[PDB]
RNA sequence: GGUUGCGGCCAUAUCUACCAGAAAGCACCGUUUCCCGUCCGAUCAACUGUAGUUAAGCUGGUAAGAGCCUGACCGAGUAGUGUAGUGGGUGACCAUACGCGAAACUCAGGUGCUGCAAUCU
RNA sequence: CAGUCAAGCGUUCAUAGCGACAUUGCUUUUUGAUUCUUCGAUGUCGGCUCUUCCUAUCAUACCGAAGCAGAAUUCGGUAAG
RNA sequence: GAGAACAGAAAUCUCCAGUAGAACAAAAGGGUAAAAGCCCCCUUGAUUUUGAUUUUCAGUGUGAAUACAAACCAUGAAAGU
RNA sequence: CCCUGAAAAUGGAUGGCGCUCAAGCGUGUUACCUAUACUCUACCGUCAGGGUUGAUAUGAUGCCCUGACGAGUAGGCAGGC
RNA sequence: AAUAUGUAAGAAGUCCUUGUUACUUAAUUGAACGUGGACAUUUGAAUGAAGAGCUUUUAGUGGGCCAUUUUUGGUAAGCAGAACUGGCGAUGCGGGAUGAACCGAACGUAGAGUUAAGGUGCCGGAAUACACGCUCAUCAGACACCACAAAAGGUGUUAGUU
RNA sequence: AAUACUGCCAGCUGGGACUGAGGACUGCGACGUAAGUCAAGGAUGCUGGCAUAAUGGUUAUAUGCCGCCCGUCUUGAAACACGGACCAAGGAGUCUAACGUCUAUGCGAGUGUUUGGGUGUAAAACCCAUACGCGUAAUGAAAGUGAACGUAGGUUGGGGCC
RNA sequence: AAUUGUUGAAAGGGAAGGGCAUUUGAUCAGACA
C-alpha cells in the first residue's frame, strides 16, 4: 500500500535473491527493451509472471 | 623514440579510490586576509564584551 | 559476483587486546573485559580500550595536571584515572588529597601524592572501589606533546621543522628559508 | 608553443550580452554585501579590475570580507581528488546575491507560520517536501468530447 | 514482431487549469500485449500532434475482437515503409477470417518479399473488402471463382521412425 | 486509474563492464548482484532513476 | 492628470512622416558693467526676468510604418541530443526503443512602467 | 590493370576500332607511408641451375566481331594442355 | 552626402547623417562614446613599509595580477581616482 | 532474392561433412541443450556482530551462537613449513 | 539545446530583547562578537549507508595498449595524436571453430537445480520442430566485431508505384 | 448460455531427482472436549546383502572430452624473440656507521653501569666516583634579550564523570 | 642423481608427458566383530 512508513518496512527487507526464471526468458536476446523484444525496463503487469518463475 | 604524449585515462577512476573529499566545514573559520582596519577595532571591541561578563560574574 | 561497495575482508583497525606482553597487564585486560561486558558501566569500556593503548597514545599526566583536574567545580572529591604512568612535577608548590588510580606512579609522583595525605591506587584495587566507575575523573595527557609530531605535515609554508641532525645557522637556514636568499619557505 | 595565459579561451566567456555594452547601470554600486552573503561570480567584459578568474565564472560562493570597492569571495576548488579553499578578491561590478538561498528562505519563514498557525489550532501540520506523486483515479468523460480516431499518414514529398 | 491482438488506445493531453478536458485521440494499434500496443499510440501520435507520453496521459486500452470469427474476408490493406533506399507507400489484399490474422501475414509478406521489419512497417489501412470484383489482386481472385476445387498433388507424408520398410507413395 | 504507485525492480545484466552513473542507481538501489531485486516507491525523485537504469 | 529637479529599470522608452498641446512649468529668448571662456558672448561665464514666443526643445496622438517587446498544440514533438541492442546497410549512412528537446518560420497582441520632492486650472 | 555515362574521333555513322569531361573499381613484380616481427644475427645484388605455380594469353587448339572482297591484321570468347 | 576663388581623384572652410563601420605602441581576442577614443590643463602613485590573494601549482618557486593595511603625494569644486 | 560487372601466384576451406519446398535468405511460434554466473545445501578460510571465568579437569591469543564475503601481475602485510 | 558543471534543501537554524569598540555614521548610526528569551525531530526533499572522521610511514608505477561515442593530421593504414567511459594489461570461466581487448559472466571446495551469450542435420549436448514467403547460381548462399567489394546493368523471378 | 484468453485460491492430487547439516531439554505453533498427539528450532523406521579386496585408496593401461614450453623483457610470446642437452653440489638484499616512522621494555624531568675503576667461580655475571651525551629555552647574521593581565584566558564541539 | 646392462610387467598407425572421470589388471589400509 505505500503507506506511511514504506520507507523502513521496506528497506527492512533484505534485497531479494531470485533465481534465473524457470520457464527461461521467453526472449531470445534479454538486453533490448521489453517492447522491442527484449527483458529490460518497465514490462508492468508482466513483471509478476517473471517473477513468480524467478522464485 | 616518440612516446605517448598526454591523458587523462584513468584518473577519475583513481580520483574516486579514496573518492574526492567533502571540503570540511569549520564553525568559526579563519580570519585570513581579512581588512586589516577591522580587525584591529574587533580585536579590541573583543576584548572589550569579554570584559563585561567577567563584571558580570562578579 | 557482486558490485562490491565496501572493500571486503576489512580489518577494524582498532587494537583488541594489549600489544604489549605483560602478564600484569592482560589479567587487568580480563579484569576489565568482564567489567565491560556485565556492567553497562562506560568507564569500563573506555578503561578496557586503553588499556590496549601502546605507550604514544599513553602520554604521562603529571601530578601537576593532576591537581589542577580537581580544581575543576564540583571535582575535587572525585578519584582521578590514569590509564598509564603519571609524573612528579616540581612546579606545583602545593598539591590536594584525592586517590589516583594509575598503571604506574613514578618514584617522585606518589611521593608527591602520598606526602599531600594521599593514596595511589592500582588500577584493580579501583575496580573493587567503583565497579561502575563511579566519581571517577579519567585524565589523558598530552598526545601531541611528542617530539615527532613536529615533524609532521612538513612542506612549503607549514612552518613545521625539518628533521634535522645538527641546528644553527649553515643548517638549513638560507636559500627557501629568507626573503633575501631566493625566496620563503 | 602553446598559449595559456590568465584569460585565454574567454572569448564569449567575457563578451558583453548583446546590445548590453556601455557603463554598467547604478544599481549594481547599490546593492550591499555583508559576511555570509551568497554571490554568484560573473566576470563583467568591461570593468578590467578585479576580475574574477575565467575558472570561477558561474561558480558560486560566499563573500567573507567587505572592504571599499570589493567583496572577498571563498570558492571551494576541486583539484585532484579533494578540495581546497580559495579566498578571491572580487569586485562589486563581478559578484552578485544568490537567489539559490532565497527559496529556502521563502519556505523557512513560511515553515514559521504553517508551524504556529497549526501548533495554536490543533496539531497536524507536514511541512517537508515531498517528490512529484502519481497521479490518483479519474473519469474523463465522453460528453462534448467522443474521441478522434488518428491513423498514421501515407509517404508525401512536398518539394 | 508476434502474435497480434488488435487494441484501441485513447489518450489526451494532460489536463491543464485553462484547459480542462482535453480532446481524446483514439488509434487502432496491432500489436501483440497491451504494453507495446500503448508504445505505439505515442510513437504515431507524436508524429502527428504535439504530445508525448510524458506530457499525456492514456485513457482507455482496450481489446478488440474480430465481429465474425468464421466468416473469411478479403482484406485489402495499406502500407508504408522504408526500404533501404527510400520510404514507400503500398496496397495488399489479404484473404483471411479476422483483421487480426491478416497483419499476421503482412508483416511476414511484408517481410519475405521487401525484407521489411516491423519496425519500417506502418499500417495506414485494413478494410473489410465487401463486394467481390473490388479484389483488384490477382493472387486473391483466384480463391473467388464458383465452385472452386483443386487437388494437392505429391502428398509427402512425416515418417516417425528413422527407417521405413515399404518405399513412399505420394498418391492422394 | 491512479498511476501506479509502487514498482518491484530486479537486476537482469551482470556485474561488469557497466558505466559509472547507472553502476551508482544500481547500489541506492541495493541491485548490486544479477537476479537480486527489491521494491520501489514510484515517486519523481525515483522515477528519474528507474529511467537510469532501464538497461540492466 | 500636467510639468520640473533628482531618479530606477534602460527601445513596450528607439527610428521615419504628420498632427494637437489648456494652465503652471520648462524652453527659446534680451544684455555684456562685473567673475569667466571663446578666432567668434554660437558653446562657456556673468546681469535681466525686463523687451518678444510656442517656432522649436518638450509632452501626447496618428500610421494594413521600420525597429523593439510579449505570446500561441505557428512550425515542430521537427532539427539536435543522453541511453539500448550480436538492429538494417558493401559503405555512405539509416530505422526502431526509454528519455530530453531547439532556432527559424507563421499568426496574434503590445508600443515605456515607475520612485523621491516641489509645483499647476 | 579494368569499368560505367557518352561529348567526340572514325568521309557518313557516338560505342567496327577509339573516347573527353566526370565518375567507379581492381592489383600488390612500382614507389611511397607505417615501424607490427626479427639488432645474444632470417647471409645481403646479378647470373648459373632447376622446380613449381598465377593469367592481366605472345605463340599453338576451336570460336564469335570487323570500317573481314582475297591475303594480311584487328577486337572479343573457351583457354596456362 | 550636399555646399565654397585658384583647387584638380586628394590641400583648406561649412552644414547634415553617422552604435562606433575609428582610435587605443605592438599579434589577436575581448573591452570602451559627455569614454577607454581626440584636443587641452595641472602632474610623478612608474613612489615608501611589509603581509593576504588569483593564474601556472607540488597548491614550491619565478613571471604577471587582484584587494586591503600603514605612509607620503598627484589631481579635481567635489564625490572620487 | 538471383545473375553480370568479379583478375595471382603450394592444394583448402560458411570450422569440417554436406545441404536446394534447405541444413540457404527475411520474419514469426514454441520446445530443447550448457559457464567458474543465478537460487538452495554442505564443507574450508576471511571479516564482522554477540554470548561465556562460577567452582569441583584438560586450550581465554579459548569455547559458543550468527551473518556476509572469497578473481589477481608488480607490490604490501600476515600465519606457517 | 542535449549531455556535462557552481550553490542551496536549517540546531553552525529562526525570531524578540539590548551589551562591547579604538572601525564606522549626521547620529548608540551601522558593522562585527556577544549576554537574556521563544519554538524539537514531518527539525524541513528522494534513495543508500557491512558507519564516520583522523594521522604517520613505506612498496611498486611513472614504455602502456584496445573498444563504442566525440575528435585532429593523413588518400589511407592492424597509421599517428586528443576527449568520456568501459576494458586488456594483471583474468581465468561460457560463446565468437581459431584469437589479449568483442558477447555473456568475473573464479574458495563440492551437490541439485535454473540460465546468459551462443546454439540444437551429422561431426556435437539440444525439434531433419512448427508457420508464411523468397532464392536455383556451367564459380549460389549461410549471422555482430570479422577476416572486404563498387558504379553500372538484366525481357531470371518476386512483390509494389504512377 | 458456453468457451477461449489473462489472473487468483493460505483447493485437492501423481511420478522423478538431490540433500539428511544438527545431537538431552529449552522456541513459535498445530490437532484434540480431553488424555495425548504432530509433518511445529535439520532422518527416522522396517528388511536384506557381504564381513570381504565387497566398498574404498594407490598404481599401470585403456576410453570420452580437454591440455602448445618454461623462464624473462614486453602493449602484446607457444612463438619465425633470448637462456635452457642432462645430473649432483655450490650459487644472489648481507654486515657496519648514522638516521625516519612504528612498536615492546625500563626509568622519567630526567635518562645512559660496560672510556674507566671496583670485583669475579675470569672475554661472563656483580658493583661504581667524576664527567660527558641527549633532554629540561627560545630567538636573532650578531651584540644580545629571554616566556602567567587572567583560576595559564575567551568561544565552539568533545569521551567520561557528577 | 643423470646415465647404463640384465630380468619382469605393460603400451606404442607422424612425438612424449598432463586434467576430470571410469573400465580392467596389480597392489593396499581400515573397518566387521
Ligand atoms: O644489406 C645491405 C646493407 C647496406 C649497408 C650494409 N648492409
Ligand atoms: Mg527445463
Ligand atoms: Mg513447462
Ligand atoms: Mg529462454
Ligand atoms: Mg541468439
Ligand atoms: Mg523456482
Ligand atoms: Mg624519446
Ligand atoms: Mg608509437
Ligand atoms: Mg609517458
Ligand atoms: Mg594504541
Ligand atoms: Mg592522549
Ligand atoms: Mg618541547
Ligand atoms: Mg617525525
Ligand atoms: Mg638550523
Ligand atoms: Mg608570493
Ligand atoms: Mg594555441
Ligand atoms: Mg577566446
Ligand atoms: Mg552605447
Ligand atoms: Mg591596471
Ligand atoms: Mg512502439
Ligand atoms: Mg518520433
Ligand atoms: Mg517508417
Ligand atoms: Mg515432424
Ligand atoms: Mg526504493
Ligand atoms: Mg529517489
Ligand atoms: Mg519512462
Ligand atoms: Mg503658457
Ligand atoms: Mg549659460
Ligand atoms: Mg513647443
Ligand atoms: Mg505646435
Ligand atoms: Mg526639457
Ligand atoms: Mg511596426
Ligand atoms: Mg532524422
Ligand atoms: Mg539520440
Ligand atoms: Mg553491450
Ligand atoms: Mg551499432
Ligand atoms: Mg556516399
Ligand atoms: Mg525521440
Ligand atoms: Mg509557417
Ligand atoms: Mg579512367
Ligand atoms: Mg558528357
Ligand atoms: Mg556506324
Ligand atoms: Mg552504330
Ligand atoms: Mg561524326
Ligand atoms: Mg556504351
Ligand atoms: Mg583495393
Ligand atoms: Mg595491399
Ligand atoms: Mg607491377
Ligand atoms: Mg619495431
Ligand atoms: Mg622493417
Ligand atoms: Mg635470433
Ligand atoms: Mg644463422
Ligand atoms: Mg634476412
Ligand atoms: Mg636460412
Ligand atoms: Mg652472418
Ligand atoms: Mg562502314
Ligand atoms: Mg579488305
Ligand atoms: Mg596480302
Ligand atoms: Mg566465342
Ligand atoms: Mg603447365
Ligand atoms: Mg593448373
Ligand atoms: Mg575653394
Ligand atoms: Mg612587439
Ligand atoms: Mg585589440
Ligand atoms: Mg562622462
Ligand atoms: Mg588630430
Ligand atoms: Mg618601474
Ligand atoms: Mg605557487
Ligand atoms: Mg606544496
Ligand atoms: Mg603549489
Ligand atoms: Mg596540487
Ligand atoms: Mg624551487
Ligand atoms: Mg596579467
Ligand atoms: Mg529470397
Ligand atoms: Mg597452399
Ligand atoms: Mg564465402
Ligand atoms: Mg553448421
Ligand atoms: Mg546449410
Ligand atoms: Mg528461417
Ligand atoms: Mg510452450
Ligand atoms: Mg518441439
Ligand atoms: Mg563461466
Ligand atoms: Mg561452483
Ligand atoms: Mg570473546
Ligand atoms: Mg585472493
Ligand atoms: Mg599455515
Ligand atoms: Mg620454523
Ligand atoms: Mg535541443
Ligand atoms: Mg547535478
Ligand atoms: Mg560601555
Ligand atoms: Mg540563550
Ligand atoms: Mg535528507
Ligand atoms: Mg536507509
Ligand atoms: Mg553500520
Ligand atoms: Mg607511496
Ligand atoms: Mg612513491
Ligand atoms: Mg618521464
Ligand atoms: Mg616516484
Ligand atoms: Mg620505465
Ligand atoms: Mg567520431
Ligand atoms: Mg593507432
Ligand atoms: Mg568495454
Ligand atoms: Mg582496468
Ligand atoms: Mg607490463
Ligand atoms: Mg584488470
Ligand atoms: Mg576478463
Ligand atoms: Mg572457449
Ligand atoms: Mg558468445
Ligand atoms: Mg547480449
Ligand atoms: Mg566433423
Ligand atoms: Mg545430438
Ligand atoms: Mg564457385
Ligand atoms: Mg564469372
Ligand atoms: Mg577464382
Ligand atoms: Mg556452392
Ligand atoms: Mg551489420
Ligand atoms: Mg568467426
Ligand atoms: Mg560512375
Ligand atoms: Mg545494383
Ligand atoms: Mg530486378
Ligand atoms: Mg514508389
Ligand atoms: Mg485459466
Ligand atoms: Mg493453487
Ligand atoms: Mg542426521
Ligand atoms: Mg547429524
Ligand atoms: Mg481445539
Ligand atoms: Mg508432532
Ligand atoms: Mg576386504
Ligand atoms: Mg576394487
Ligand atoms: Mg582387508
Ligand atoms: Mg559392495
Ligand atoms: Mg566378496
Ligand atoms: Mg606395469
Ligand atoms: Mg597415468
Ligand atoms: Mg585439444
Ligand atoms: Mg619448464
Ligand atoms: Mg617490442
Ligand atoms: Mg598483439
Ligand atoms: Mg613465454
Ligand atoms: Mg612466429
Ligand atoms: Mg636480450
Ligand atoms: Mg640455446
Ligand atoms: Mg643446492
Ligand atoms: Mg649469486
Ligand atoms: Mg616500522
Ligand atoms: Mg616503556
Ligand atoms: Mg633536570
Ligand atoms: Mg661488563
Ligand atoms: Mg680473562
Ligand atoms: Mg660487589
Ligand atoms: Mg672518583
Ligand atoms: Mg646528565
Ligand atoms: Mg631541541
Ligand atoms: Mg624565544
Ligand atoms: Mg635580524
Ligand atoms: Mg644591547
Ligand atoms: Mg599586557
Ligand atoms: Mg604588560
Ligand atoms: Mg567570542
Ligand atoms: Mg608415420
Ligand atoms: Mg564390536
Amino acid at each position: 500500500t505505500v503507506g506511511p512508513h514504506f520507507k523502513q518496512a521496506n528497506n527492512f527487507l533484505w534485497p531479494f535473491k531470485l533465481s534465473n526464471p524457470s520457464g527461461g526468458w521467453g526472449v531470445p536476446r534479454k538486453f533490448k527493451h521489453f517492447i522491442q523484444g527484449g527483458s529490460f525496463g518497465n514490462r508492468e503487469e508482466f513483471i509478476n509472471k517473471l517473477v513468480k518463475s524467478m522464485n | 623514440a616518440k612516446s605517448k604524449n598526454h591523458t587523462a585515462h584513468n584518473q577519475t577512476r583513481k580520483a574516486h579510490r579514496n573518492g574526492i573529499k567533502k571540503p570540511k566545514t569549520y564553525k568559526y573559520p579563519s580570519l585570513k586576509g581579512v581588512d586589516p582596519k577591522f580587525r584591529r577595532n574587533h580585536k579590541h571591541a573583543l576584548h572589550g564584551t569579554a570584559k563585561a561578563l567577567a563584571a558580570a560574574k562578579k | 559476483g557482486i558490485d562490491h561497495t565496501s572493500k571486503q575482508h576489512k580489518r577494524s583497525g582498532h587494537r583488541t587486546a594489549p600489544k604489549s606482553d605483560n602478564v600484569y597487564l592482560k589479567l587487568l585486560v580480563k579484569l576489565y573485559t568482564f567489567l565491560a561486558r556485565r556492567t553497562d558501566a562506560p568507564f569500563n569500556k573506555v578503561v578496557l580500550k586503553a588499556l590496549f593503548l601502546s605507550k604514544i597514545n599513553r602520554p604521562p599526566v603529571s601530578v601537576s595536571r593532576i591537581a589542577r583536574a580537581l580544581k575543576q567545580e564540583g571535582a575535587a572529591n572525585k578519584t582521578v584515572v590514569v590509564v598509564g604512568t603519571v609524573t612528579d612535577d616540581a612546579r606545583i608548590f602545593e598539591f590536594p588529597k584525592t586517590t589516583v588510580a594509575a598503571l604506574r606512579f613514578t618514584a617522585g609522583a606518589r611521593a608527591k601524592i602520598v606526602k599531600a595525605g594521599g593514596e595511589c591506587i592500582t588500577l584493580d584495587q579501583l575496580a573493587v572501589r567503583a565497579p561502575k566507575g563511579q566519581n571517577t575523573l579519567i585524565l589523558r595527557g598530552p598526545r601531541n606533546s611528542r617530539e615527532a609530531v613536529r615533524h609532521f605535515g612538513m612542506g612549503p609554508h607549514k612552518g613545521k621543522a625539518p628533521r634535522i641532525l645538527s641546528t644553527g645557522r649553515k643548517f638549513e637556514r638560507a636559500r627557501g628559508r629568507r626573503r633575501s636568499k631566493g625566496f620563503k619557505v | 608553443g602553446k598559449s595559456h595565459g590568465y584569460r585565454s579561451r574567454t572569448r564569449y566567456m567575457f563578451q558583453r550580452d548583446f546590445r548590453k555594452h556601455g557603463a554598467v547601470h547604478l544599481s549594481t554600486y547599490l546593492k550591499v554585501y555583508k559576511v555570509g552573503d551568497i554571490v554568484d561570480i560573473k566576470a563583467n567584459g568591461s570593468i578590467q579590475k578585479g576580475m574574477p578568474h575565467k575558472f570561477y565564472q558561474g561558480k558560486t560562493g560566499v563573500v567573507y570580507n567587505v572592504t571599499k570597492s570589493s567583496v572577498g569571495v571563498i570558492i571551494n576548488k576541486m583539484v585532484g581528488n579533494r578540495y581546497l579553499e580559495k579566498r578571491l578578491n572580487l569586485r562589486v561590478e563581478h559578484i552578485k546575491h544568490s537567489k539559490c538561498r532565497q527559496e529556502f528562505l521563502e519556505r523557512v519563514k513560511a515553515n514559521a507560520a504553517k508551524r504556529a498557525e497549526a501548533k495554536a489550532q490543533g496539531v497536524a501540520v507536514q511541512l517537508k517536501r515531498q517528490p512529484a506523486q502519481p497521479r490518483e483515479s479519474r473519469i474523463v468523460s465522453t460528453e462534448g468530447n467522443v474521441p478522434q480516431t488518428l491513423a498514421p499518414v501515407p509517404y508525401e514529398t512536398f518539394i | 514482431m508476434a502474435h497480434f491482438k488488435e487494441y484501441q488506445v485513447i489518450g489526451r493531453r494532460l489536463p491543464t487549469e485553462s484547459v480542462p478536458e482535453p480532446k481524446l485521440f483514439r488509434m487502432r494499434i496491432f500489436a501483440s500485449n497491451e504494453v507495446i500496443a500503448k508504445s505505439r499510440y505515442w510513437y504515431f501520435l507524436q508524429k502527428l500532434h504535439k504530445v508525448k507520453k510524458a506530457s499525456g496521459e492514456i485513457v482507455s486500452i482496450n481489446q478488440i475482437n474480430e465481429a465474425h470469427p468464421t466468416k473469411v474476408k478479403n482484406f485489402g490493406v495499406w502500407v508504408r515503409y522504408d526500404s533501404r533506399s527510400g520510404t514507400h507507400n503500398m496496397y495488399k489484399e489479404i484473404r483471411d477470417v479476422s483483421r487480426v490474422a491478416a497483419v499476421e501475414t503482412l508483416y511476414q509478406d511484408m517481410a519475405a518479399r521487401h525484407r521489411a521489419r516491423f519496425r519500417s512497417i506502418h499500417i495506414l489501412k485494413v478494410a473489410e473488402i465487401e463486394k467481390t470484383a473490388d479484389v483488384k489482386r490477382q493472387y486473391v481472385k483466384q480463391f473467388l471463382t464458383k465452385d472452386l476445387k483443386f487437388p494437392l498433388p505429391h502428398r509427402v507424408q512425416k515418417s516417425t521412425k528413422t527407417f521405413s520398410y515399404k518405399r513412399p507413395s505420394t498418391f492422394y | 486509474e491512479a498511476q501506479h504507485k509502487l514498482v518491484f525492480v530486479v537486476r537482469i545484466k551482470g556485474i561488469n563492464k557497466i558505466p559509472p552513473k547507472p553502476r551508482k542507481v544500481l547500489q541506492l538501489l541495493r541491485l548490486t548482484r544479477i537476479n537480486s531485486g527489491t521494491f520501489v516507491k514510484v515517486t519523481k525523485a525515483t522515477l528519474e532513476l528507474l529511467k537510469l537504469i532501464e538497461p540492466y
